[PDB]
RNA sequence: AAACUCCUGAACCCGGGACGAAACCCCCGAGGAGGGGACUGACGGUACCGGGGUAAUAGCGCCGGCCAACUCCGUGCCAGCAGCCGCGGUAAUACGGAGGGCGCGAGCGUUACCCGGAUUCACUGGGCGUAAAGGGCGUGUAGGCGGCCUGGGGCGUCCCAUGUGAAA
RNA sequence: GCAAACCGGAUUAGAUACCCGGGUAGUCCACGCCCUAAACGAUGCGCGCUAGGUCUCUGGGUCUCCUGGGGGCCGAAGCUAACG
RNA sequence: AAGGAGGUAAAAAUGGUAAAAAA
């Protein structure tokens, strides 16, 4: 169930930070910027020599753990990928980042990950419709995902609509402050939408 | 500005009246990223001397690649005696799904996607070995061309 | 005695490239007169022809030798890589439509005998039929 | 489709009833290589115009009788002996082979 | 084996010997039990390490160890044959339980309690 | 991380609330084709929709190499571990315990059982000088398998057209 | 004549053995029966193909040598994990 | 002879030392 706890305790575990707890997580630390190195007992001992394929491991962990869930899903989204054709690892990111949350996420409609999850559970976001709840939603080339008709009567709603202005929408999905909408559109790679992972590394890995 | 990486060091000894003397051997894979690549194999008393020094033998003993689309041509079949290295060029979305000797090998060249497998005696030197020929014996159309024109 | 001397001619060939010999002596038949037309005309060996030893004619094959390479010795890169024996007189291989090689991930070279005649690879795929698959060379 | 084969006639040994040597060629779903088999039916010959050797063809009939099916039609070639020679000789070699 | 030789003869097929019979895919067999004994692995090591000659419910003695580290069966317990050899024991397969119809692990075992008994270490106080 | 600060709202009440069913039947036209008329809910006041609203179960295995994860006590070939190599003979990164980390997450491990790895019955894919392995040599039955020209046959073989290979 | 077993002698801690002295089966010939082996090139046979140098058994050719069959050696390319 | 080598020669009165274990 998506760790819950230390989690920007991974944003040094990996190594380098990522957007994740949001505001704070990105203000002058993610717990970094203090102090950014993994922590536990030995948390700077010397560095050892990480085996290739542990280099591997630790690439799939980083990317599962910024998309924010659990290997067993993105194990079987990842046997998708490999079935849905395409240069598999790319339209892989593609069809991991279509899932609703981080779609919300982008979207500039939730500030974290987790805030996300919670905001979408609670169909405070529809999705070109009716309140669709489930954080796991791929969406289409098209559909427009807007949040509930109490959400603009909402709070940090509003918080979200003031505070983001002046940042450009991952070229897809085409938001609205004028009625809190969000159309979606082409599918994204790793450069439409980039972050700090070797793709091949995780794959490769993954499937052995 | 190639990159060092090394794949396996030898503790090696002989014995005497005098103990037993070790040595070291040092296995180090140096490839351009994308373009080139060389092997050589250290061999000093001390590690780190025959480490150096084989990122030497790697430097002077080099050979490049049809890399191309990021894979090989053809596809081959090479053994060095009871070691066989089994390559054959990959489409996309495959990666260098190979070995811990061919992953080293091809990702210093700059093989991105190869289909490879390995029979026969696993044993790292001549497996080493036998990829620096797979990579040694790469013919193209162009290659094609030279010999298949006709003199 | 010889079991095949069709074989005995792709093996010979061999012997030539590995020596490296101007051209090499072989049984003259009607059948292998077809494969090495084949040989010469798809970009391969230097010629065929009706020659005669000692009342047997026979057939004189050229080889192909590329530029001379260097290094340690040339060793002139071998226009003739590596032939099989594909349908062996045990494995009597057929071959057709979807039974067709590829050699060499795209390039290469197979030839196989067929009611439609003694086509190459692509030959055989581009009149769309299939016979017994009898050797194959890089 | 009445399955007819194409076999050499063994031993006119019964009256109206003579045993007919098939023998069909076949790959190997495993191997590759072609093998070979033979296999003996009943031939139905009402007036023995079948004799020692002699190719017929040989017809998947009606029950003629206890394993007695696969009457006749066109009979082929005569002269043939040979062929039922050697297999003749292989019998023999069969009692050539005991434990007793 | 020359194609030919391959047409006729052909190349034989595994066959595996079984390593436990306990057999009839039993990983829990019945242990019933008898003795106790004391052992000494091929050579660098000692200690005792039971008997579990079990009986199953199809027949036989082995015998099999515990999950080591101070016992509880006397003359019963149906430990349910697990099995795994080790170096020592020669046999040791087909092991004792710790949780079955007896022995339940080790008070004070603050770690394998998927094994070693110990429902939970509830501190309580 | 905590406590706290705010936000939400697992659970859970009040309300409303199903689709799953139009025929046979009745009449108009003949009981024919066509039109209207009428009975039919187990599931369950559940799915579901509206309002309201409480911070609310986290565990199992690993941490000597294979293999990502180390320091500290006790124990001192005793207690033990173990899939193989081995780990304990009074400084154990292996045993127990404890801090911390790896992994997994309503799951975690164990044994069992099959296929893989295993190209370790090798048809793609193997071997027999000394590593397992050439018959003590002959002989020759069957079988296997065959030089070079010509044409006939078209049996294997390739192709062409359909029947079929149900559904799943 | 020899030579297991067998005996005596020497030997040694002991000597049921190696060494000495004697000695029977056997080792020999006819017929039969056994049918094993390091029965070893530790390499099944038959065929075609790939540098030469060199010693020699042999058959042909008036012959410093060409040529077909052999038993040795060295080494092209190759092949083996290595010796080879 | 300078060598490597293929066949035929010479050449030892005696003995038991265990072993868990270090780099």
């Amino acid at each position: 169930g998506r760790y819950i706890g230390p989690v920007c305790r991974l944003c040094r575990r990996e190594g380098v930070k990522l957007y994740l707890k949001g505001e704070r997580c990105y203000s002058p630390k993610c717990a970094m910027e203090r102090r950014p190195y993994p922590p536990g007992q030995h948390g700077q001992k010397r560095a050892r020599r990480p085996s290739d394929y542990a280099v591997r491991l630790r690439e799939k962990q980083k990317l599962r753990r910024i998309y924010g869930i659990s290997e067993r899903q993105f194990r079987n989204l990842f046997e998708e990928a490999s079935k849905k054709k395409g240069v598999t690892g790319s339209v892989f990111l593609g069809l991991l980042e279509s899932r609703l949350d981080n779609v919300v996420y982008r979207l500039g409609f939730a500030v974290s990950r987790r805030q996300a999850r919670q905001l979408v559970r609670h169909g405070h976001i529809t999705v070109n419709g009716r309140r669709v709840d489930l954080p796991s939603y791929r969406v289409r080339p098209g559909d427009e995902i807007a949040v509930a008709e109490k959400s603009r009567n909402l709070e940090l709603i509003r918080q979200n609509l003031e505070a983001m202005k002046g940042r450009k929408v991952g070229p897809w999905l085409s938001l609205d402050v004028e009625g809190m909408k969000g159309k979606f559109l082409r599918l994204p790679d790793r450069e439409d939408l980039a972050l700090p992972v070797n793709e091949q590394l995780v794959i490769e890995f993954y499937s052995r | 500005d190639f990159e060092e990486k090394m794949i396996l060091i030898r503790r090696t000894a002989r014995m005497q009246a005098g103990g037993r003397r070790f040595r070291f051997g040092a296995l180090v894979v140096v490839g351009d990223r994308q373009g080139r690549v060389g092997l050589g194999f250290g061999k000093a008393p001390e590690v780190p001397l025959a480490v150096q020094k084989a990122g030497y033998y790697a430097r002077r003993n080099m050979v490049e690649v049809p890399l191309q689309n990021g894979t090989i041509p053809h596809e081959i079949e090479v053994e060095f005696g009871a070691s066989k290295i089994v390559l054959k060029p990959a489409a996309p979305g495959t990666g260098v799904i190979a070995g811990a000797v061919p992953r080293a090998i091809l990702e210093l060249a700059g093989v991105t996607d190869i289909l490879t497998k390995e029979l026969g005696s696993r044993n790292p030197i001549n497996i080493a070995y036998a990829t620096m020929e797979a990579l040694r014996q790469l013919r193209t159309k162009a290659d094609v061309e030279r010999l298949r024109k006709g003199e | 005695m010889l079991t095949d001397p069709i074989a005995d001619m792709l093996t010979r060939i061999r012997n030539a490239t590995r020596v490296y010999k101007e051209s090499t002596d072989v049984p003259a038949s009607r059948f292998k007169e077809e494969i090495l037309r084949i040989l010469a005309r798809e970009g391969f060996i230097k010629g065929y022809e009706r020659v005669d030893v000692d009342g047997k004619p026979y057939l004189r094959v050229y080889l192909k030798y590329g530029p001379r390479r260097q290094g340690p010795d040339p060793r002139p890169e071998q226009v003739i890589h590596h032939i099989r024996r594909i349908s062996k007189p045990g494995r009597r291989v057929y071959v057709g439509v979807k039974e067709i090689p590829r050699v060499r991930r795209g390039l290469g070279i197979a030839i196989l005998s067929t009611s439609k005649g003694v086509l190459t690879d692509r030959e055989a795929r581009k009149l769309g039929v299939g016979g017994e698959l009898i050797c194959e060379v890089w | 489709p009445k399955k007819v084969l194409t076999g050499v006639v063994v031993s006119d040994k019964m009256q109206k009833t003579v045993t007919v040597l098939v023998e069909r060629q076949f790959p190997h779903p495993l191997y590759g290589k072609v093998i070979k088999r033979s296999k003996k039916y009943l031939a139905h010959d009402p007036e023995e115009k079948y004799k020692l050797g002699d190719v017929v063809e040989i017809i998947e009939s009606r029950p003629i009788s206890k394993r007695k099916r696969f009457r006749v039609l066109r009979l082929v070639e005569s002269g043939r002996m040979d062929l039922v020679e050697k297999y003749l000789i292989r019998r023999q070699n069969y009692q050539s082979l005991s434990k007793r | 084996p020359t194609i030919n030789q391959l047409v006729r003869k052909g190349r034989e097929k595994v066959r595996k010997k079984s390593k436990v019979p306990a057999l009839k895919g039993a990983p829990f067999r019945r242990g019933v039990c008898t003795v106790v004994r004391t052992v000494t692995p091929k050579k660098p090591n000692s200690a005792l390490r039971k008997v579990a000659k079990v009986r199953l419910t199809s027949g036989y003695e082995v015998t099999a160890y515990i999950p080591g580290e101070g016992h509880n069966l006397q003359e019963h317990s149906v430990v349910l044959i697990r099995g795994g050899r080790v170096k020592d024991l020669p046999g040791v397969r087909y092991h004792i339980v710790r949780g079955v119809y007896d022995a339940a692990g080790v008070k004070d075992r603050k770690k394998s309690r998927s094994k070693y008994g110990t429902k939970k270490p509830k501190e309580a106080a």
